[PDB]
């Protein structure tokens, strides 16, 4: 992440330290999409109802 | 004894310039070139609109 503002001449730059992150099952999920969608395509199976 | 009368101050050249600031445009400043003799001068402007 870098913070850039209009400096004296034309621009000014103030950066920050980089960081890394990975997304796995250990990462908590808020979902918020809920469920009840027809036709499921997942790692588990292919079930139709 | 020889002398000379004062010169009436007249407007020779006049213009207004605004300094270009990085963030926006600076306030314009009117630059006027004048010649004549006067203890002090009063300058007034009337809008032509």
């Amino acid at each position: 992440v870098s913070s850039i503002a209009w400096g004296p001449n034309r621009q000014d730059i103030t950066e920050s330290a980089p960081a890394t992150f990975i997304l796995n099952e250990d990462t908590p999920l808020d979902n918020s999409f809920v469920n009840e969608t027809g036709i499921d395509v997942n790692y588990a199976f292919i079930k139709g109802s | 004894t020889n002398f000379r009368t004062k010169e009436k101050p007249i407007i020779v050249a006049a213009r207004s310039e605004s300094e270009p600031v990085d963030v926006g445009v600076g306030a314009p400043i009117v630059v006027v070139e004048t010649t004549g003799e006067a203890s002090y001068c009063t300058i007034e402007l009337k809008s032509t609109a």
